């Protein structure tokens, strides 16, 4: 019932104290783009906020969008490259991941 | 390449649309 699997981790240095910093485990079609993954992070947070204490809620589920998160992938150079929102996951897997394992992506709230 | 540390039964779905393209993103709880 789905395709590429990946682990979303909070960016190792950009995160702040009151940021939601969940590691997430997902699967979706290779044609999903980075913008879909960004929007997913926002929507999932928004859903969790519905039952949160609510001191620094940042999301409204109604308007959550791909603009709320920046997505990165680590490179062999040790660089964390920002992925363009238009990129498909298949493209990212082919051109940036190159490992026979679930893809590892990082995120940071924008910014 | 499948995740190995997740509880598959916890699978939850979100249809995510950007422009005119919708995908289903399924997520899992760590096991």
């Amino acid at each position: 019932a789905s395709e590429i699997e990946l682990v979303f981790r909070p960016h190792p240095t950009l995160m702040e104290k009151d940021d939601s910093a969940q590691t997430r485990y997902i699967k979706t079609s290779g044609n999903a783009t980075v913008d879909h993954l960004s929007k997913y992070l926002a929507v999932r947070l928004a859903l969790e906020e519905l039952r949160s204490k609510g001191e620094s809620n940042q999301m409204n589920l109604d308007t959550a969008s791909e603009k709320q998160y920046t997505i990165y992938i680590a490179t062999a150079s040790g660089q964390f490259t920002v992925l363009d929102g238009s990129f498909s996951l298949e493209l990212v897997s082919e051109k940036y991941w190159k490992v026979n394992k679930p893809m590892e992506l990082y995120y940071a709230p924008t910014k | 390449p499948r995740l190995k540390n997740v509880d598959r039964s916890t699978a939850q779905q979100l249809a995510v649309t950007v422009g005119n393209v919708t995908v289903i993103i399924t997520d899992f709880k760590e096991k």
